[PDB]
């Protein structure tokens, strides 16, 4: 961390993954269209 | 009322309810209490109904309000509240959240409302309540309208109980060629009706029964009876009759061209002039329909048709209804060769979308009213000088200008300031940028208003503060860079004349101060000029316009002003003592904005903005410019001399009484001079250096700023504890900008001892306050006042020094934390 000491350390903030023995897993928004069930509360489309 | 939010499903019912409540409010034989109840109901409803659903009520008010009669007091308040609440729905391109964005028809109605109210109020005799109620409405509508909104249906005709009167169509005569077209269009339109019948699957039956889906008159025109042929022509007869009645020159060149065979009309598209042709023709068809409907209303003894409004008010779809028929007629005229020409009065704005922009017309009207102001101010001054006049034939003009325009101008240009300062390269607003024409008109407005108020503060009297505020707003909204780089010579001359007149007034004021003209100058410069000039210089410096605005004649005027204000240093008169703060602030802003290092004349040959560099030596002799820049005016010492004097005085420990001019004028000037020339001198980020940058025109480094800050701190310390020092806050505020370049050694050298003394004094005062508790209830009061005074002076010193300290900490906390510092720890302890 490059500025944690300058601002945040004294104010009492802990680095998010401070005591994690493994790197934090991340997810990303993949832009590959996929078929999914029509939501029951979709504001525009309804299936009967 | 709160339950009406989200009632879009029952939109028709809600709209009818609003119309009925409004009609009730506009009712006779109602007690005052009853009318108040109805008005409260209407306002409560409109405070919650969605802005889109109020379109029809706005349509009704567009007709009713402009009259500005007694029944217009409540509509005006309603519109004020509506637009103040929903300004985003109309202004922002994105619109209001969850409510959507305005429509073109709604914006057109808003513009029509604004201009109707403005025009009526212009010619309305002054009425206190009417003005007090109309001005906020105008401000709200102007703030809601987008500055660059262009009215699609813009027209210059501005022509006009609702009037259903059509033109003397049947009165005027018709050409026989137009009669032939009447027959031909009867052919085409009957065939089109039969074609629509085919689309609906209508056969040539015994009657028109829609349920039977048949037509009894479905025959080729020949069999189609002569009487029914005449009936089918009659609408065409009346249409072309009105066409002629309008003096619309119809010129036939080409010839005209059961189973429906209507000559297809869509092949050609009506031009712009033809389009507006058929729009107004549709409006007259609606006007004949309205004459019939007015006959029906007379028969019924009352009633109001929903579409009993002008075309422009009518929304597009209802417009489109009669638009189809009118354009169809005009289009068949064009095919059959009857190229009718109208000869509009609106092509003068050909293209000119800039001219159609809303802000354009608003500024044009403002400028025209500035001209009217010049006339009536000249008259008022003449009558005051001689031949007392109390009738004041321009009394209405005076009241309008001082009670509507000034608050209007103020609010409008406080709101749409970013739009007028934006440029194509850099748009610093939400969206859109003022055109060059608008930027020039705003400059003309500012210059004209300044000239109007020059030496005439008393004439306005109680409206002088409003005039000064409007000048402040316009100055803060001025785009001097664009105006000067590319603007009409008239506007550039106006701005240059403003600066020259300001310099002359300052010179006369200063010579008088060192010792009715004298009083007029004093009360004008102290009240209007100096504040406005200070604001203008601050604006120029903030937006970095100095390099482009202050050149040549403007540079000479700024030189004169600057070094006249400086020459007002030897004087010790009480008027000078009172005026020093404002003069010093003006000098600080001017030093920030001036594009020439006036304190370093030995390097002027390196300056590209200097008049000695721009104007050739053959030039500068036509004017009074001396031979060398040093002689521009010598009273001001050079930077080295000024720094030496300030340091010497601070070390000697002189007091405010012995250094009044320095503290109030020279130090504020330097605290703006050094920051500006540090960035353009050496020891500055060289991004543009590689392009063979010539040597800097200044020699300012961080050492100059560090020394100046040290001297300022020394001066404050030397004057610490004095009973009366109001200059401390001003000096701290002026010194704040130079602290970002303070060096690390400043902490121990100056800041530590100063805060140490402050802490020691605080300890002493606290000890006295403690012993006050031990003292009894009689002598404590005097002691309480004594300690109160000591704590007040201590708080003054703290509020003078701490803001400088805070900036120093902000610029060094990172380094202090990264590397532990015992000096920083000591400062924390203190």
């Amino acid at each position: 961390l490059r500025f944690f000491a300058i601002c945040g350390l004294q104010e009492g903030f802990e680095p998010f993954a401070i005591n994690m023995q493994r790197p934090v897993t991340t997810w990303f928004s993949k832009s590959l269209p996929q078929f999914e069930p029509v939501p029951l509360e979709h504001p525009h489309y309804e299936v009967a | 009322a709160p339950l009406f939010a989200g009632t879009e499903h029952r939109a028709i019912m809600v709209d009818s309810m609003l119309h009925t409540v409004y009609r009730l409010s506009r009712g006779r034989s109602l007690t005052k209490a009853q009318r108040d109840v109805i008005e409260d109901c209407l306002m409560a409803l409109c405070r919650y109904i969605r802005p889109s659903m109020l379109q029809h009520l706005l349509r009704r008010l567009v007709f009713d309000v402009p009259i500005l009669n007694e029944f217009a007091k409540m509509p005006l308040k309603l519109l004020t509240n509506h637009y103040e609440r929903c300004w985003k729905y109309y202004c922002l391109p994105t619109g209001w959240a969850n409510f959507g964005v305005t429509s073109e028809e709604e914006l057109h109605l808003t513009r029509k409302l604004f201009w109707g109210i403005f025009d009526s109020l212009a010619h309305k005799k002054y009425d206190q309540e009417l003005y007090r109620i109309a001005m906020p409405c105008l401000c709200a509508i102007a703030g809601a309208l987008p500055p660059d909104y262009v009215d699609a249906s813009y027209s210059s005709k501005t022509e006009k109980n609702f009037d259903p009167r059509p033109v003397e169509t049947l009165n005027v005569i018709i050409p026989e060629k137009l009669d032939s077209f009447i027959n031909k269009f009867a052919e085409y339109t009957h065939e089109k009706w039969a074609f629509d019948k085919i689309q609906n699957n209508w056969s040539y039956g015994e009657n028109i029964d829609e349920e039977l889906k048949t037509h009894p008159m479905l025959r080729p025109y020949k069999t189609f009876s002569e009487k029914d042929k005449e009936i089918y022509r009659w609408p065409i007869k009346e249409s072309l009759k009105a066409m002629i009645a309008w003096e619309w020159t119809v010129e036939k060149a080409r010839e005209g061209e059961y189973n429906p065979q209507p000559p297809d009309l869509s092949v050609v598209t009506l031009s712009r002039e033809l389009q507006a042709m058929a729009e107004q023709l549709a409006e007259n068809y609606h006007n004949t329909w309205g004459r019939k409907k007015k006959q029906e209303l007379e028969a019924k003894g009352g009633g109001s048709h929903p579409l009993l409004v002008p075309y422009d008010t009518l929304t597009a779809k209802e417009k489109a209804r009669d638009r189809e028929k009118a354009q169809e007629l005009l289009k068949f005229l064009q095919m059959n060769g009857y190229a009718v020409t109208r000869g509009l009065k609106d092509m003068e704005l050909d293209t000119s979308s800039i001219e159609k922009r809303f802000a354009f017309g608003f500024l044009q009207q403002l400028l025209r009213w500035m001209d009217i102001s010049q006339e009536f101010i000249a008259h008022l001054e003449a009558v005051v000088s001689s031949g007392r006049v109390e009738k004041s034939p321009h009394e209405q003009e005076i009241k309008f200008f001082a009670k509507i325009l000034l608050p209007l101008i103020n609010q409008y240009f406080t709101n749409h300031c970013l739009y007028f300062l934006s440029t194509p390269a850099k748009v610093l607003g939400s969206g859109g940028h003022a055109s060059n024409k608008e930027k020039e008109m705003i400059t003309s407005l500012f210059c004209k208003l300044a000239a109007l108020v020059r030496h005439r503060v008393s004439l306005f009297g109680t409206d002088a503060p409003a005039v000064v505020n409007c000048l402040h707003i316009l100055a803060r909204s001025l785009d001097a860079r664009t105006v000067m780089k590319s603007g009409p010579e008239i506007v550039k001359a106006g701005l240059r004349s403003f600066f020259e007149s300001a310099s002359e007034d300052i010179e006369k004021m200063v010579e008088n101060l060192r010792l009715k003209g004298v009083g007029q100058n004093l009360t004008y410069t102290t009240v209007a000029l100096l504040p406005v000039l200070t604001t203008l210089f601050q604006h120029i410096a903030q937006h970095q316009f100095g390099d482009d605005v202050i050149l040549d004649d403007v540079q000479v005027s700024c030189y004169r002003t600057l070094c006249s204000i400086y020459s007002l240093g030897t004087t010790r008169n009480p008027y000078v003592e009172k005026l020093r703060p404002a003069l010093g602030e003006c000098l600080a802003r001017l030093a920030a904005a001036m594009p020439v290092a006036f304190l370093e004349p030995e390097l002027n040959e390196y300056n590209a903005c200097s008049v000695y560099t721009t104007k050739s030596p053959r030039e500068r002799a036509i004017l009074g410019l001396p031979n060398s820049v040093e002689e521009m005016c010598p009273d001001i010492p050079v930077l080295e001399r000024l720094m030496a004097e300030i340091g010497g005085l601070a070390e000697s420990g002189a007091r405010y009484t012995e250094m009044p001019h320095v503290i109030e004028i020279t130090l504020p000037m330097l605290c703006s001079y050094l920051p500006r020339w540090w960035e353009r001198g050496p020891e500055a980020p060289p991004p543009a250096l590689p392009a063979g940058a010539p040597p800097p025109c200044t020699a300012v480094t961080s050492d100059h700023l560090n020394s100046l800050l040290g001297n300022i701190l020394r001066i404050i310390v030397n004057n610490l504890g004095i009973d009366e020092a109001s200059w401390m806050k001003r000096l701290a505020v002026f010194a704040q900008p130079i602290v970002s370049r303070a060096r690390p050694e400043l902490l121990r050298s100056h800041f530590i001892p100063t805060i140490g003394r402050l802490r020691k004094r605080a300890g002493k005062v606290v000890a006295e306050e403690e012993q006050l508790r031990l003292e009894a209830k009689a002598e404590a009061e005097e002691g309480e006042l004594l300690v109160r005074d000591e704590f007040s002076v201590l708080c003054r010193d703290l509020y003078a020094l701490y803001p400088l300290l805070i900036r120093y900490v902000d610029n060094n906390r990172a380094h202090w934390l990264t590397e532990p510092n015992p000096n920083a720890e000591e400062l924390f302890r203190m």
